[PDB]
């Protein structure tokens, strides 16, 4: 219905603002057909816009998830980013699927570079399946409908290479969700729901995981991708 | 490299 | 900020939807003034076209759209407008220099002053409710008082040929989002989101529907009874 | 005639 589109649409824009033209274009494309079905002329127009609209350093990470009503099971994409151009990409459509470089200054990390982030982009394709069926319960929502889950992570670096600022934020239905703190201690819950999540994240130390990431090993490998461009 | 989750939401 | 105006524009088009022009371009005129300090031109051309839409704007019907509009400082501005067949037929607005309802169509400059006065006590009492109904809502959301926030309520009743009743309404909208609605039933809700829902329980542990039902199948079809009638010369 | 809302949100 119109409201399953106007989710799409919110996931567009948050695509679009994150940095990820890849999944803000499947999902625009998702949401048009969807719009050229019901025949509501502001949601049509809406989809056009968005249609239309399509020194310091920085590598994202953006992750998608897209559950629709014949998927058996969602749709998992995650593309990487150094300085807002793509380097690396997985989509979980493809015949098979693994991470690929994007870059011409990425074919020469080698085969156990490869594998790894191609296991790292199977859990994840899990734990985004895990996560959409819990988010379903927090908001008491059917299942019926389009519903996204979205992820940025990485980090920004001054004009020196040095950190900073960490991030780690998610977005559900093209909305803020849960967010982590510059602190990379502490979470910010958009909404009831997310309540839920931090309460548990916040016992369980979660927190704790992803600052050893983001000051660790992606700090890390974003000094050596800026030497090898 | 990619970041990796650890507990679901 | 940038926020606050597509609040307004979301509300602009909640009104446009529920057939309310007057309150939609107030919303819209606020928003122009917002947009033009802030000097987003995307911003500045959202606005610009839903005015647009605005310039460019049997079975019997009744509509009394009501709208709150909380702005920078400092009380909220309650705005209320009704429709039969789409028309306006009446309107009241706290910032007018007397706030009162007034007769918009000439078959209603009949009604006597004890009509009046009654209308305008309902105003009174909504514009309450609207500014306490506010409050409780932005602690729902844990938003800032400083931002713009609106709230819309949409209620009347569609008649067939025979001028029964076919469907009685009584919806709400925040900040331009559908919250929650009177199901077609007249005895059931449904909420849109997790705010909504806490209404929801609280409505339906008071037994708020019934009083809502008795208008719609009361009052609310007795009064556009007469008011087709006395638009029928 | 208007409606008059009873219990606040």
């Amino acid at each position: 219905d119109r409201e399953d589109v106007e989710r799409l649409l919110r996931s567009v824009e948050w695509a679009i603002k994150a940095g990820d033209p890849y999944s803000a274009r499947i999902l625009v494309e998702l949401a048009r057909e969807d719009a050229e079905k019901i025949g509501d002329e502001r949601l049509r127009r809406e989809v056009e816009e968005l249609l239309r609209e399509l020194g310091p350093h920085s590598m994202k990470y953006i992750e998608t998830a897209i559950s629709r009503p014949g998927l058996e099971e969602p749709r998992y994409i995650s593309v990487g980013y150094v300085d807002n151009k793509e380097f690396v990409r997985f989509d979980s459509d493809a015949e098979n699927p693994r991470y690929e470089p994007r870059a011409p200054w990425m074919e020469q990390e080698g085969p156990e570079y490869w594998e790894r982030e191609t296991q790292k982009a199977k859990g994840q394709e899990q734990w985004f399946r895990v996560s959409l069926r819990n988010l379903l319960g927090y908001y008491n929502q059917s299942a019926g409908g389009s519903h996204t889950l979205q992820q940025m992570s990485g980090c920004d670096l001054d004009e020196n290479w040095r950190l900073v600022r960490g991030y780690l934020q998610f977005a559900y239905e093209g909305r803020d969700y849960i967010a982590l703190n510059e602190d990379l201690k502490t979470w910010t819950a958009a909404d009831m729901a997310a309540q839920i999540t931090r309460r548990k994240w916040e016992q369980s130390g979660a927190a704790e995981h992803y600052k050893a990431y983001l000051e660790g090993e992606c700090v890390e490998w974003l000094h050596r991708y800026l030497k090898n461009g | 490299k990619a970041v990796y989750n650890f507990a679901t939401m």
